[PDB]
């Protein structure tokens, strides 16, 4: 009855097992054997049968060992060890840090990797050099004279330069010098920044990398930008782990000490939460990865589509080309490599998401590279987007337009904006009905498309398609109106 | 602080029960005790057998006589493969069914056959891979078959093995 | 290489183990030609015993392997069995003179062993002699068979 | 020592020896002079003991035996299988076209409306289906899955459970510099499947194949999410025949059907392109059947509709697309 | 490689209690367990237990109640009557099971007729096998 | 670097080889310098070392327990040794052991040797008187043949 | 034996030389029982 059955196995408690061996002592002797409380059989009995009721819960437990419930400890690694998932080991907590430094560290200096502590737990991550890890910087106040500017272009390698003169410290010859420094910064790097850098006249200072209410919130991507005369205050970005592996976790906002204080520091703190270190693999989790497999995809055309957008801080766009047979093609690309184009993912940790690559395909190819330690070490490839920015006219029939009602339309057309890399078509149309969208309904309305610079005749009505390592581009500044 | 798996031989079987001698009446007596002992020291075999029958069905503990069952339930038959590397077949058709084949990846299998240095891959612009073998511990011919089964469908491969950098 | 090595070693554990154990009526084989004594061989192999002498006893049973017991018909001898343990007991039967018992040595005991001078035998046994040995040593059954053979052909 | 799991198998003492040497080490506590004989009041304690332990050697024996593949049995081999992560099937519904209801609404298909078996002829559908046995469960277990990708069992695995209406499939690779015998141009692979549709196994190989389109085939179907396409094949095209013939006690009428549907798995479980083995298909006879059955036996094929003369008892192939397939009007017995 | 030692340790560790119980017996004080449970005296100790006579004689008088003290009589006596040093040697009257050489009249139990083997045979019983074959 | 563990194992077991394997005598030298006897060394204690005792004297003392020593009466042999003997605590001698009951008498073992009445194996080459040309009395080689001699004509 | 391409047997009386394998089954005499030992199979690949 409480052995193997037809539906499983089963537990006898202590007084069945009892009664059925007092029965049994009972049919050996007859009836008239005693077999309660005071004989010594029944002592002897009853002392004998507590321990098969061991034998048999631990019969019971070794049953379920091999069943999808039940598993625990090494048996549970070979039930799912036949579906090759294993569990984790001891793990450390990685993450990202910035730091604020004084107007007169040297540009050239290098941060050693092993004289650092961050916290009790923390160290870098590697060597770190101040320049080309520049994120946010702040110039206010004090800074007559002659300046120099530089900046690495981030989608060619050649650097540029910028000569002016600081002839007054305040007012509008300085706001006018800020203006100019926008201007400079913005040409490069992607048009997402200038969103994050303005100029507060009140004060007569300047703004990179914050938000409106003054908080450091960080450009799109780690650059390098000096000033020859070394003004306001910069910050940069450093890459960290934990000594030990183990448990640990920090906040958003919790970082807050070097044990070293190097010269010149000012602040430091976070700007995410830190991918947390774990102990010892459990058993709930690691029924719930298993349990979870399925979206895990990889070394695949969707799958690399996707992992990409969702890896990057950034990546705004993405598309892929093929070439496989024996020749260049048409488009520039060896035999047998593959062609990635993105915008705005940065260098290093772009490269390092494409580690989800099928292992043998070639790819590496592009403009720009990396190597990754996996150890060996290996190179890949790839490209950013060239931007061509458009200028577009609008001319109507019908009630003239106010001032700031214009700001609907301007911001309506930001749909240009969000053309696809080569194969982006304006299709003109589709403008026409979203000037007549973003606005109060209700006679005439045309547009007319041309690249920037370019005298007025070159206004056109015919839809204009991206070149093969192009995208689109627009400003708000440049949208006219005219009324007819 | 604790150990997650129960199933353990129990600790001093034997003085167990013996505790349930009510006031110590018979102890000492030397003619109750042997009776007793007898007894209950039939049960430590059984007791301690109970574990092995757990125990010895896993698949890193199977010896050669039974491994073949749990081979024969996933359809990896013995063939000519010996019990040291037959062992070594099961688990990396088993965990194949869970990969990619990504350079990342290939690394870690090719990991638990030749512990942490002995191995090596480099690669080829043309869908060529390389593996280096520095410390092989079971003759690689007869498991070459499955070291092709987890490399993408488009591979070109060499094999070189050797003992030692 | 190192096989051999731990093939030394376990061999060397066993005979150890033999040694160490052994059982009274018992010697090990060493590695060479030699043979390795137990302790209950050498601690009664040159002599010791427990000195309070036993009865003996039809009924009784037998454990230790170094204690005197002493027979009686009142002709008394003191007797011992080396192979005698509590695992594997001895019985005493209603006469000693019958296996694994010995009798204590006496300068009168000597008494059992046959004299140089016309002893009598109770089934003796000697090396067999070569064919056509004409001297004055011993035959044995089968040489004479063996030597009648020629004589029948 | 020799009892329980031993690596050669499992061992079972019986009841009596259990008692012989509980008696003779009981014995030893108290010397030879001490009654055990039978109905002494020692002996009959001993024996009540020794069967309340007995059945706990049996428990193992049987859960052991419970938990091998050969001995599964009912609810305990769902578990089995369990653990490989698939279950049995259940009540399963017919599937019809243009009782029953619409499957979906239709402007300018067919669904059962009963939770089961079930006006199912042409011109008034699947029918059938109750409760997955577990022959055919057993069966159903051959398959594998995973989650991998652009491995070839990878492949295999995710066409035999999404394509539906497959039921063979195969790949062939060429993973050299220069055509293969089988024209396959280099650095390109075939794949080749048997049934199914056509615009579907594409859409299927595409999420599961690497990001570089190295498929070849006869046809091919394009795709977008950028646009490329995908090649494969189609083989179906043989039926095959068989004779037997045999020696000794004639096998009635029954044991023909035994013999001649064994036989169907085993011929059609052929790969493609693959080769049956005189030598295996008599194996098959000495095994669907009680041996000691036959004392010669013969085995002859031809495909349908050649003449008589044309059984032949050697190996016999396929092509490359061509699949082997044995049905019933056929497998003629005779005695020699 | 050599990881065969996964039997070795069920050597190593007997070795040691053997050389356990080695120590304990050889220098011991005035026990060891062996694996059969029976006990192993130390020498420091089985030098008490064994047989001590009284080193005194006393002179003889043919009257008894001790097995431990010796007479006198004129040599050597006790009661286990059995003498205890007279001054004869052994070797000179019991022949040695090597090489003897018997002399005066031998007998031993004649063996059974026919036996081809390596007892003796007796006078009486050859001379009765002679005749079979003069037959 | 497990080459470095196996080195050491490699000496170690031929160290406790050839202590266990140690013929009557053989001192393994240990990596510390210190000095182990071979089994067979460590077995002298009961073995009782028989030399030829040395002669019993009056002053001098002994120093060994189980060394033995020769003593002659006014009348007999006899060998002793004083069990309570050892270094620090040496016997002092005396005249005569008879009353210095430090000292105690010993006897032998050795029969072993010896053919008993019943059903001895002999060795080697026995030999016994040319019986008369009969009966129970043990016959030679030669008898045997003088005897059957006279018979093949 | 697992699952799996040819095979043949070869019987002939011990002693006989290798010229006596045949396939022809064997029968018995009148009073002959047949019998084998484990060490008297051999194999060949081919």
């Amino acid at each position: 009855n409480y052995g193997l059955t037809g539906s499983g196995f089963n537990l006898p408690p202590m007084d069945d097992l009892v009664q059925e061996t007092k029965k049994t002592f009972k049919s050996a002797f007859g009836e008239d054997f005693n077999t309660e409380s005071n004989s010594v059989a029944d002592k002897l009995i009853q002392i004998f049968n507590e321990r098969e009721y061991q034998l048999w819960l631990l019969m019971g437990s070794v049953y379920y060992a091999q069943t999808m419930q039940g598993a625990e400890g090494i048996y549970l690694d070979d039930l799912l060890g036949k579906r090759g998932i294993y569990r984790l080991g001891k793990t450390r907590s990685t993450g990202t840090v910035v730091m604020t430094i004084d107007s007169s560290v040297p540009y050239n200096m290098i941060y050693s990797a092993a004289t650092y502590t961050i916290d009790t737990d923390y160290e870098l991550s590697s060597d770190v050099q101040v320049a080309g890890n520049i994120v946010a910087q702040l110039i206010k106040g004090t800074d007559v004279g002659t300046y120099r500017l530089q900046i690495q272009n981030t989608t060619d390698q050649s650097v540029k330069t910028l000569s002016l003169n600081l002839t007054a410290t305040s007012g509008q010859p300085l706001i006018t010098f800020f203006g100019q420094i926008k201007d400079f910064i913005v040409n490069n790097t992607i048009l997402s920044n200038q969103d994050r850098i303005w100029i507060d006249s009140t004060e007569g200072a300047l703004y990179i990398g914050y938000d409106t209410n003054k908080i450091m919130i960080g450009l799109s991507s780690r650059v390098d930008f000096r000033t020859n005369p070394m003004a306001g205050t910069r910050s940069i970005s450093m890459d960290v782990r934990s000594i030990e592996p183990g448990y640990i976790s920090r906040d958003v906002h919790s970082v807050r000490s070097i044990n070293p204080t190097p010269g010149g520091f000012v602040d430091i703190d976070n700007l995410s939460a830190f991918i947390d270190g774990s102990d010892v693999e459990s058993d709930n989790e690691y029924r719930i990865r298993a349990a979870t497999s399925i979206s895990e995809g990889k070394a695949t055309r969707p799958a690399i589509l996707a992992a990409l957008l969702n890896k990057v801080e950034g990546i705004e766009k993405v598309r892929i080309f093929n070439n496989n047979t024996d020749k260049t093609n048409s488009l520039g690309i060896p035999p047998y490599r593959f062609m990635v184009v993105c915008y705005g993912g940065g260098t290093a940790e772009i490269s390092q998401v494409l580690y989800d690559t099928i292992a043998t395909s070639n790819n590496t190819y592009g403009d720009t590279f990396y190597d990754i330690t996996t150890d060996q070490v290996e190179r890949i490839w790839h490209t950013k987007a060239a931007a061509r920015q458009l200028a577009i006219r609008v001319r109507y029939r019908g009630r003239p337009l106010s001032l700031t009602e214009e700001t609907a339309i301007a911001n309506g057309l930001a749909t240009a904006v969000n053309g696809t890399m080569i194969a982006g078509t304006l299709y003109n149309v589709r403008l026409v009905g979203t000037v007549m969208s973003s606005t109060s309904p209700d006679t005439q309305v045309y547009v007319d498309i041309k690249n920037k610079g370019q005298p007025d005749s070159a206004y056109v009505n015919t839809d204009v398609t991206a070149s093969t390592t192009q995208v689109l581009s627009l400003e708000l500044e440049d949208v006219i109106f005219s009324q007819i | 602080l604790k150990d997650v798996n129960h199933i353990h031989p129990l600790p001093d079987f034997v003085r167990g029960g013996f505790d349930y001698v009510p006031s110590d009446i018979f102890s000492g007596k030397e003619n109750f005790e042997q009776t007793l002992r007898i007894l209950l020291e039939r049960l430590e075999f059984i007791d301690q057998k109970m574990v092995e029958l757990a125990e010895l069905r896993t698949t890193l503990n199977a010896e050669d006589a039974i491994l073949d069952e749990i081979g024969r339930q996933l359809g990896i038959y013995r063939n000519g493969l010996n019990d040291p590397e037959y062992r070594a077949v099961i688990m990396i058709l088993t965990g194949n069914n869970s990969k990619s084949g990504t350079r990342a990846d290939i690394i870690a299998t090719l990991k638990q056959l030749f512990g942490e240095d002995g191995v090596t891959t480099y690669k080829g612009y043309n869908y060529r891979l390389d593996i280096n073998i520095f410390n092989t511990c079971m003759e690689v011919t007869d498991i070459l078959p499955e070291i092709i089964d987890m490399l993408p469908l488009v591979t070109h491969l060499r094999v070189v093995e050797n003992q030692g950098y | 290489d190192a096989d051999k090595a731990v093939d030394q070693i376990i061999e060397d554990s066993k005979r150890l183990h033999i040694v160490v154990n052994g059982t009274g009526t018992e010697q090990a084989v060493a590695e060479d030609g030699s043979l390795l004594p137990s302790v209950r061989k050498a601690l009664i192999d040159n002599l010791y015993f427990k000195t309070p002498p036993l009865p003996w006893r039809n009924g009784g049973s037998v454990n230790e392997f170094n204690q005197l017991y002493s027979f009686t018909d009142g002709n008394t001898t003191w007797w011992y069995a080396p192979g005698a343990t509590v695992s594997n007991p001895v019985v005493m039967r209603d006469s000693p003179i019958n296996g694994k018992f010995k009798v204590f040595l006496d300068k009168t005991n000597a008494d059992i062993y046959a004299p140089l001078n016309s002893p009598n035998f109770v089934n003796p046994r000697v090396p067999t002699p070569a064919p056509g040995d004409n001297s004055q040593s011993i035959p044995t059954t089968g040489w004479v068979q063996s030597e009648m053979e020629g004589l029948e052909d």
